[PDB]
């Protein structure tokens, strides 16, 4: 009466390890946990949403709204939200566009499922209703397409694809932002229309050079790869142009040495006399083909000695410094050079095209301008990107980014193929799904109606973060939805979405003049991964943990 | 500085309306099983070490110390249905721990303001009292056939459905026997005694009228038994009384101590000379008797009880009709208890015990009640107390309405009619109490083992047909009405109920911070 | 149900501070201003320096709002971009880092 | 959802609160099984004072030792309750209420729900009340034979001590009773023999006395040991004022008044003593053999028992409060309270009176009386144990003859009542059910719950139960065809059947009535209950 | 303060920071004290 | 009589390792009581690393986490072998060895004694191989029946 | 396989009480226990019986023969030397003679 009998026959496993069941409420607090960070990243949707500071052990501080890199930082300890942050992760890695709509979609599926849980439903009954949905709802958004990318390249055509996506990424001024990163993606293009080659994209060819001071206003895009480097022997602006020719070595300038035990060896005061003078006309001889061949900068992947150092001034030679793989691997597809071990002559066919390299200040220190010109187009270009403070730069690059993953999604599949946005995707899905759960007779009807709700959170949410009311917004909204279709074609009333602040009351008439659109092969893996994240928690019956 | 020394630190906005949603919902959620005939029992351990098992609500919620400030509230809530009724505790919380479970995803997703809410909430209650009203039938309060069936609706739940048969017999008795005519019967539970006696049978019991003492007698001569009692209540005692002004006398002759002790001894013999005056057959006191008054009292054979219980005494008059006197000199033969008849002292080893029959309206019984065990004697104790109170209302009013899951449905589907007609902001909340009375139904089922499922979205089918006597029943789960069962329960112990659970989920709702350390 | 215990999972690591409530985003004004209070009287040719000497007991005076965030360690997330617009306007014009 | 109440409450709900009834109950059960039955084992309690007690009923074992379990604490408290009316029982409820939980959790394992198992037990307990009256045999009791006497007390003191104490202790408990008697009133104390608890000759060489019995010696040497015949005069006054309830002094002037304030406190002590000396000389003077004694409840001051010596009157005082009305009915006398009213009438009378001197303390011994309404019984020991070990056996003994007065119906023991339940609970045919396959599944778990009791008095014995219950069934079948009623009982010397009416065995009615009654609520409860929790503020 | 801990700088309560009047005076007397030793 | 061979030394007997060998087993199985079938629960494993393992399989429930009691450490072994040859059985056997020491516990507290309990079982087990010969059915490789190879994987 | 299961009864009754029983040891261990006493009273038997010196926590030193004067200010923790112990009580305040043979 005293003292309990503190669960007897415990001791089968170790006083770590506890049990967490769906029953006594558990499954309820795992939801529960959800709402804990969900709300986090409620106010971080949209254009108008708001960035979330995160302090690593570190010290290291990342200011960004994106939900799968917030994630990162954080320590998780519930184990079912480990399902929905790996979840986030998966979605910025492969299509590397709808990483919030994902945590807050999985999020509201486990939200709706609390009311299903206490009328009755079984967890194997709920999931039979979400799989059941979302194959319905996949079909219902190749159904309700508009519009096509059609061409490649255009100068407008590249408006409505990243600029929708860079909108909720750091809005500040939309044309500021949408061209830098629209010019660095139509050079590294193959084009070569007509030829019927198949087109090809990399989405790490495109990259953001981190630079602090001026203003975003001053941003440019550069055609060649920016690196902070001081030149050795002398600074050159090359202003007697003809172009130049270039080549690249992966290994250093040296005299070749021996891998092992490399010694000194002298017999005689004979062999001593000659061995200064030796290594000097190696490096020479060596030297000599190279200048004779009319290569004005060679990069170097590791330390050069001061000796090789010395004829490259004589004849007027760059030198430049690529530590590391993917820094130097780049350069080559600039230039479209073939780099080589050996020291000797290049092949001429293997030798770059660089027309000018200019060393100025920028941020503060010396920065070699390996920018290209109208003809000789090189790829994977970068974009110099300005800023006050380093925390913006670290998401703008993330944000740039996100429209060069963006330009991966017109390559695989067919087309663009443009959908409504402002969340006019997921709200006209609540009426096709909403007359789909009535065609199944049954108990299932139950997990497809609230399928459908669960949509709800997206036209919310953009309300709410523009200190809008939802209450008399949001059903406002539908009675362009409830008069259906009518007797004659040609209906525009699919375009109506949430509009952020100014007069409220709908508005922006049809998105088609907004021009903001959403990715069709975007919400295809959105919806699944975020399906398939609440299948997960409501799959688990039972939950065990270690150590706590 | 430090400024306030009592939570510095806040918790405001949705993260303080989390905590008090939460905290509600598990106070309900442990009591989830202890609804419905197949209810299990909890077992509570105090401080002290005393065990105590039952399945009552408020005995459970009362003897859990909870740390949560906002769930202490859902503790008192079962005080007030306990105070007033003492029936439907359980379904109290049940309902209140809904409420703020549905109004939940409103503040956090519709962004309604509280007092919106609380509007609606106002104007739901009236709405549901009125549907109470409707489905609630009149019947006869003068039927004692009628009541029997009445006091079986608290006990289906409780473990003496057993001795129902003979448990309706115990405390129909009982409610009749100290009801009088004046506020109506005005009854009261002080006037009812039960007394705990360990061991014996529970088949075997009778309710007997008058006060059962467990004193023995101050003198081996006193007769057990008497044909013909009379008592007569002496609040003074039997002792020499020492004046509390701390007199000192100062003896100077050799005759005044002696004396002192004689006139100790004359005023002892005059005070039982007063007494039997009336010569009382019995005599009961609270307080101590002294060895000198009990021979005095042997020649007219005055039977003495001392240390009698405060209460007790008021008990004895209003059975014996004696009327209490503190002073010797008033004793008259109004006094003197009449019409009572037989007294004995039955034998038995754990104590003695003494027997009172009755032949200016109220009066008094005290119940018997024999248990095998004294912790299982203890739950028959609380399960009779439940069952009288439902004999109350019955008798107040004769209003009865349908249980069982009959009347929770039947106001749902009359919210669900006026819901779609309101179109404006109020319709959300308005919705979030027809959703709250589903809650006790659905117990029921998830109690018997049933599918909530498939009863459920055929009985709202049901109360549309224009029957409200649809129920669930507990042990088969069919849909058959409870006119054929024969549940009923009055209307007060569904309007205490609907009321509280309405008022209490308005008040947790207004609470946006949690601030601790004042310490006053 | 392993033991009788049962703890609550906190979906948070034990240490992590809170947010949301009301002034939460008045916190990190306050914290600028704060800094802001050393910087105005540096500001003007008749202005005052700040003496500042850190752990090591270096010795500096500075009424330049770069070379004054330099010194301190701040640790506070939102002062910190006090010290990033200080950097940035002194590496490339150099002056105008207090304004 | 309990650590958001409080974070140091803790609960086990459904399975989790059912393993600790089931195992809690079991290991109560298989320590005070091993004290079932005459061959069961003897527990020594010891506490940190040192004690030692030696007794095999549960209902000490349980007061001594405090169970921390709290499901143990049902049962201990339930077993509590069945020694108080009854006096008997303690250790056959405690194995009545493990078992019936061991048996009805095979069932549930099994998918059965708990509620349709309490149901099999209730209505198989009122077939058991039913099939009770039929079994019992009533008795004549208006003959007072001791043959019927001997051997139904007997069998109580078998589950105590050996056959050679019992034997000598058997006389004893049935003496117990006697001249305690009444046909019309029907009103039967076992309240007025008094337990004496002493060291004298062994625990084995105990008697009898057919009068009451002091532990109050001589205060004075003068007074007689012995007396022929001694009128009791019961005195409830204290002779010796130990206190003055309104304070007083005494103020002399001079010193001539000091002696005579000294005698002023003298006459209040004789005129108590003055009525005393003339009621004895009232009935003869100069009468040789004829003596006069006093008992008196409140102290005796040690200046007046000189008075009393030179009369050669034995006086006693601070004696207990369960004495006076014990005087009443051993003496004949009447209880009087002051010396104010005397007769020869209220004095009571003695054959023979004498006082033996034991250790330091003297013991008065009143016997040889003509109709004595109540008696004594002398428990004497060799040790500190010897006292609380006999003590035990004999108040459970007590109340194992007075059902027998208070019941003319005797039912037979030797578990011969549990396995005639056997059989009749199998098949109940359409007389009760209430349900189709609910109620028949907790039926069958107290039919054969209520076989462990026959079994544990076999495995205290070191025979196999399962051999001595198979030829038990096998007789049944049998005596049902041949026409010819029988009981069977169990046997421990030979590991065989036995009829406990020809052995002599035979159980009390409210024992059996209360033990059946009693485990079904407590195994009931603990079948109910889901969770167990603990909360509270420290 | 609003009840939660607020740091600008590592190492708070460690560091010390004067101003108005009274910084001014400690610099003069830590001078003079300078000062009477130089000039004895 | 151990504490005087050793001086600090925990050991149980009898009705004390009665109830060790029948009571740890009784725990171990109702973890895999609900594992079993095709609608079991599902079980996830979050080590004190940080890795999370998610699977129905009950070996992984027995290496993953570790087991005080050395009742279940014989269980352990024999579940985690039998799915080492076999691929399959490991929850079976788990089921079939904590639910054989339940069934034969309660005669062992009749008094009966546990070698002839455990006689039985081997005269028992070897009825189940001669019945297993008539019990299952042969099936020809020269069909190549895919359906045949659709049904049983499914399983 | 490192902890023991603790047994279920261990949470019944209370760590402090402790249990010997039939085959869980007493049976004639528990009578080797009490020969170191009985050897004690052996050595004093006889004319030639040697005296014990006993120091009571009072300090009271006490030599006799006796074997109910020793027990009586010896404190033994083992119940079943009581027993003996309290048999040569009895043989000093009825008899007063043979306390050691009774021993």
């Amino acid at each position: 009466s005293l003292r309990l009998p503190q669960n007897p026959n415990a001791g089968l496993f170790k006083q770590g390890y506890n049990s967490y069941s769906n029953a006594d409420g558990q499954i309820i607090k795992s939801i529960a946990a959800i709402r804990e960070l969900h709300q986090m990243c409620l106010t971080s949707m949209g254009p108008c949403g708001r960035n979330k500071i995160i302090v690593n052990h570190l010290g290291k501080i990342i200011i960004t709204n994106d939900a799968a890199t917030m994630l990162r930082e954080l320590d998780i300890v519930h184990p079912a939200v480990k399902v929905l942050v790996m979840a986030t992760e998966q979605q910025k890695i492969d299509m590397g566009d709808g990483t919030n709509l994902v945590m807050i979609l999985a999020g509201e599926l486990l939200n709706v499922s609390e009311k299903l849980i206490s009328m009755g439903l079984s967890a194997v009954e709920i999931i039979q209703g979400y799989n059941m949905a979302r194959k319905f709802t996949l079909k219902e958004l190749d159904e309700m397409v508009v519009g096509e990318i059609t061409d490649k390249n255009d100068k407008n055509e590249l408006l409505k694809m990243i600029k929708p996506v860079i909108s909720s990424k750091k809005y500040g001024s939309e044309d500021i932002l949408s061209e830098l990163v629209s010019e660095a993606v139509s050079h590294v293009l193959p084009v070569a229309q007509q030829a019927g080659e198949i087109p090809y994209f990399n989405v790490d060819s495109i990259r953001v050079v981190k630079i602090m001071g001026g203003s975003l206003s001053n941003s440019t895009v550069i055609k060649g790869m920016v690196f902070n480097r001081e030149p050795e022997g002398h600074v050159k602006s090359l202003s007697e142009d003809k172009k130049h020719k270039v080549a690249v070595f992966t290994c250093p300038l040296d005299i070749a040495n021996t891998e092992t035990k490399g010694t000194v060896l002298l017999h005689n005061a004979q062999e001593m006399l000659d061995f200064s003078k030796g290594e000097e006309k190696q490096i020479d001889a060596m030297m000599k083909e190279i200048a004779d061949m009319g290569v004005e900068c060679i990069v170097a992947g590791a330390g050069v000695g001061e000796l090789a150092l010395h004829y490259l001034n004589r004849y007027g030679i760059l030198v430049l410094k690529v530590p590391s793989k993917f820094e130097l691997r780049r350069l080559c597809r600039v230039c479209g050079a073939t780099p080589l071990p050996r020291l000797g002559a290049p092949t001429p066919e293997e030798l770059g095209l660089v027309e000018t390299v200019k060393t100025m200040e920028i941020g503060g220190d010396r920065v070699t301008v390996f920018k290209q010109e109208q003809g000789e187009i090189s790829r994977t270009s970068t974009i110099i990107l300005r800023g006050a403070t380093q925390n913006n730069l670290d998401d703008i690059e993330r944000a740039i980014d996100d429209g060069v993953a963006a330009v991966k999604g017109l390559m695989k599949p067919s087309g663009g193929k443009l959908l409504p946005g402002a969340g006019a995707t997921e709200i006209e899905l609540i009426s096709r799904i909403t007359k789909y759960g009535e065609r199944t007779p049954g108990l299932l009807q139950l997990a497809i109606k609230q399928f459908a709700v669960a949509f709800e959170v997206v036209p919310r949410t953009l309300a709410e973060t523009a200190g809008l009311d939802v209450n008399e917004v949001l059903p406002n909204l539908y009675a362009a939805h409830n008069v259906t279709e009518p007797g004659a074609v040609k209906t525009d009333h699919l375009y109506k979405g949430v509009d952020i602040d100014g007069e409220s009351d709908e508005g922006v008439k049809d998105i088609r003049e907004e021009n903001i659109y959403d990715m069709l092969a975007t919400k295809k893996f959105a919806i699944n991964v975020a399906t398939e994240a609440a299948t997960t928690v409501l799959s688990i019956d039972q939950i065990i943990m270690a150590k706590k | 500085v430090v400024f306030m020394n009592a939570s510095q630190e806040r918790t405001t906005g949705r993260q303080a309306q989390i905590s008090n949603i939460t905290a509600a919902k598990a106070v309900a959620d442990v009591i989830r099983t202890c609804l419905g005939p197949k209810a299990m029992l909890k077992m509570l351990l105090d401080p002290m070490g005393g065990l105590v098992l039952t399945n009552d609500g408020h005995a459970i919620l009362r003897e859990i110390d909870v740390a949560h400030p906002a769930a202490k509230s859902m503790l008192e809530l079962s005080r007030t249905q306990d105070e007033e009724v003492g029936d439907g505790t359980t379904t109290v919380i049940i309902l209140a721990g809904e409420i703020l479970a549905q109004c939940a995803p409103y503040l956090i997703e519709k962004n309604i303001h509280p007092v919106i809410i609380i509007q609606a909430l106002k104007k739901a209650l009236t709405d549901a009292l009125e549907v109470i009203k409707q489905v609630s039938k009149p019947v006869d309060v003068e039927n004692d056939a009628a009541m029997k069936k009445l006091i079986q609706a608290s006990i289906g739940t409780k473990y003496v459905i057993h001795w129902s048969e003979k448990m309706c017999e115990l405390a129909l008795d009982a409610v009749k026997t100290v009801r009088k005519d004046l506020n109506f019967e005005i009854d009261i539970k002080r006037y009812v005694r039960v007394e705990k006696i360990p061991g014996g049978d529970v088949l075997d019991s009778r309710v007997l009228k008058g006060v059962l003492l467990n004193k023995d007698v101050v003198h081996p001569k006193m007769s057990r038994h008497i044909e013909n009692p009379r008592v007569v209540l002496l609040d003074c005692p039997l002792e020499y009384k020492k004046g509390e002004s701390q007199t000192n006398i100062e003896i100077e002759k050799e005759e005044d101590w002696n004396r002192i002790l004689q006139i100790e001894e004359e005023q002892v013999q005059l005070m039982c000379e007063q007494i039997l005056a009336v010569r009382p057959t019995l005599v009961i006191t609270e307080k101590g008797v002294s060895d000198l008054a009990q021979h005095y009292l042997l020649k007219g054979g005055c039977s003495v009880l001392r240390r009698v219980k405060k209460s007790d005494n008021n008990r004895i008059a209003r059975v014996t009709g004696a009327t209490i006197v503190n002073r010797v000199e008033d004793l008259k033969e109004s006094d003197v208890g009449t019409n009572c008849g037989l007294f004995k002292v039955e034998m038995i080893g754990d104590e003695y015990f003494s027997f009172l029959d009755n032949c200016g309206l109220q009066k008094a019984c005290t119940i018997m009640l024999r248990g095998g065990s004294k912790d299982i004697l203890n739950e028959i104790d609380r399960n009779l107390q439940d069952a009288m109170a439902v004999a109350r209302n019955v008798m107040l009013s004769p209003s009865l309405s349908p249980g069982g899951g009959a009347t929770e449905m039947a106001v749902s589907v009359k919210l669900a009619e006026k819901a779609k007609q309101l179109e404006g902001i109020q319709q959300w909340p308005y919705q979030a109490v027809a959703d709250a009375m589903e809650c006790i139904p659905r117990t029921l089922i998830q109690n018997a083992g049933g599918d909530p499922i498939r009863l459920l979205s055929q009985l709202r089918a049901k109360h549309a047909q224009g029957n409200f006597t649809t129920g669930i029943d507990g042990d088969k789960g069919k849909i058959v009405d409870m006119v054929s069962y024969g549940i009923w329960e009055p209307e007060v112990i569904k309007q205490q109920s609907v009321k509280t659970a309405i008022e209490s989920a308005c008040l947790l709702l207004r609470v946006d911070d949690i601030v601790s350390g004042v310490r006053k | 149900n392993f033991g009788s215990q049962t703890p609550t999972i906190v979906v948070l690591k034990e240490g992590t501070d809170a947010s949301q409530g009301k002034g939460q985003i008045i916190s990190n004004i306050n914290a600028c201003v704060a800094v802001q209070e050393a910087l105005k009287p540096t500001l003007g040719p008749l202005g005052s320096d700040i003496l500042i000497v850190t752990s090591n007991q270096k010795t500096t005076i500075s009424n330049d709002g770069a070379t004054i965030l330099k010194l301190l360690d701040v640790v506070h997330p939102a002062a910190k971009t006090l010290v990033d617009i200080s950097r940035a306007q002194d590496a490339e014009v150099g002056d105008g880092t207090t304004s | 959802s309990l650590q958001l109440l409080n974070p140091k409450a803790e609960s086990l709900r459904r399975d989790a609160a059912l393993k600790v009834n089931v195992t809690s109950a079991e290991g109560l059960q298989s320590v005070l099984e091993t004290n079932l039955g005459p061959k069961g084992t003897l527990k020594m309690l010891v506490d940190g004072a040192g004690n030692i007690k030696l007794t095999k009923d549960g209902k000490v074992l349980l007061t001594e030792m405090q169970i921390q379990s709290p499901t143990a604490v049902l049962i201990a408290r339930a077993a509590a309750a069945q020694d108080e009316i009854t006096g008997d029982g303690t250790t056959t409820v405690v194995c009545l209420v493990g078992e019936l939980l061991r048996q009805a959790h095979r069932f549930i394992q099994e998918g059965v729900h708990p509620r349709i198992i309490t149901d099999g037990f209730e209505i198989a307990r009122k077939e058991s009340m039913k099939f009770l009256d039929e079994f019992k045999i009533s008795k004549t009791n208006l003959s007072n034979d001791r043959e019927f006497l001997l051997q139904v007390a007997r069998s109580s003191l078998l589950t105590k001590v050996d056959a050679d104490l019992t034997e000598v202790l058997t006389p004893i408990v049935t003496d117990a009773v006697l001249s305690v008697y009444d046909a019309q009133a029907d009103n039967l104390d076992l309240h007025m023999v008094e337990i004496m608890q002493m060291q004298h000759l062994s625990p084995k060489d105990t008697t009898f006395i057919k009068g009451l019995v002091l532990d109050h010696g001589g205060r004075h040497p003068d007074m007689p040991t012995r007396v022929k015949n001694a009128y009791v005069l019961i005195l409830n006054v204290s002779l010796e004022y130990e206190k003055t309830e309104v304070n007083s002094g005494f103020f002399y002037s001079s010193a001539d008044q000091r002696d005579k304030l000294a005698a002023s406190e003298r006459k209040f002590v004789d005129a108590k003593l003055k009525k005393i000396i003339d009621l004895k000389n009232e009935v003869c003077g100069m009468d040789p053999d004829k003596g006069f004694v006093i008992i008196n409840q409140k102290g005796i001051d040690p200046m007046s028992l000189d008075v009393f010596a030179k009369h050669n009157i034995l006086a006693l005082r601070r004696a207990k409060r369960r004495n006076m009305e014990r005087l009443q009915l051993v003496t004949g006398g009447e209880a009087q309270n002051s010396v104010e009213d005397l007769s020869p009438q209220i004095l009571g009378f003695s054959g023979l009176v004498y006082q033996e001197t034991i250790g330091e303390e003297k013991f008065t011994y009143v016997t040889e009386n003509t109709d004595p309404k109540s008696c004594t019984i002398l428990i004497k020991g060799s040790t500190h144990y010897a006292l609380a070990q006999t003590k035990d056996a004999v108040r459970d003994g007590l109340r194992a003859v007075a059902n027998v007065l208070k019941d003319k119906n005797i039912i037979p023991g030797a578990g011969a009542f549990y396995i005639a339940l056997s059989r009749y609970l199998r098949s109940a045919n359409m007389n009760k059910l209430g349900a189709k396959g609910k109620t028949k599944t907790g039926i069958e778990a107290f039919a054969e719950a209520l076989l462990v009791i026959p079994k544990t008095l076999v495995k205290n014995s070191g025979f196999d139960p399962l051999d001595v219950l198979a030829m038990v069934e096998d007789e049944l079948d049998d005596a049902q065809d041949s026409d010819e009623t029988r009981y069977v009982g169990v046997d421990l010397n030979i590991g065989d059947s036995c009829d406990p009416t020809i052995e002599g065995i035979w159980d009390s009615y409210r024992v059996l009535r209360n033990a059946i009654t009693g485990a079904t609520g407590i195994a009931s409860n603990l079948l109910l209950c889901d969770e167990l929790l603990r909360a509270g503020r420290s | 303060e609003m009840g939660r801990p607020f740091i600008i700088v590592k190492d708070q309560g460690n560091k010390k920071r004067q101003h108005g009047l009274e910084a001014k005076k400690s610099h003069i007397l830590a001078a003079r004290s300078v000062a009477s030793i130089i000039k004895t």
